[PDB]
């Protein structure tokens, strides 16, 4: 790894895997959980008003 | 009109009997509304989501 | 009243910030309503019953 500047591909893929793994933690908690709680509610109101 | 009034009143009572009877055998006299079917398939849909 | 009006306005904006900060740290900003809670507990029960 000490020659990062000679090997841009393996460095950028390293960066991509890391960002991907910690963004998956925030995503799961925030967006996913909120979807599990808010989806039933909006179905029921929206089907009512339709 | 007064003369036909009788046979027409009989025949009306007849066609009310036949419909009623069909309602006993084909639908068990089971009460149904549009909303009820809609509520029941809605809850099925919710279980699947779960 | 008017003299106090501006210093009151500033304190009010502050207590609105702090109210937000605890709404962030302890509840994660999950908005809540009475009919919502009712709808979700109902649905968890109807799942149970399913």
């Amino acid at each position: 790894l000490t020659n990062k500047y000679y090997c841009p591909e393996v460095f950028l893929d390293a960066v991509a895997t890391k960002l991907a793994q910690t963004a998956v933690l925030f995503l799961n908690v925030e967006m996913l959980n909120d979807f599990y709680v808010r989806f039933p509610r909006e179905v029921e109101a929206k089907l009512h008003e339709h | 009109m007064s003369s036909k009034l009788n046979e027409t009143t009989e025949a009306i009572q007849r066609e009310l009997e036949e419909t009623t009877y069909q309602f006993k055998v084909q639908y068990n006299e089971q009460p149904m509304s549009a909303e009820s079917y809609l509520a029941a398939s809605l809850d099925d849909f919710k279980h699947q989501f779960h």
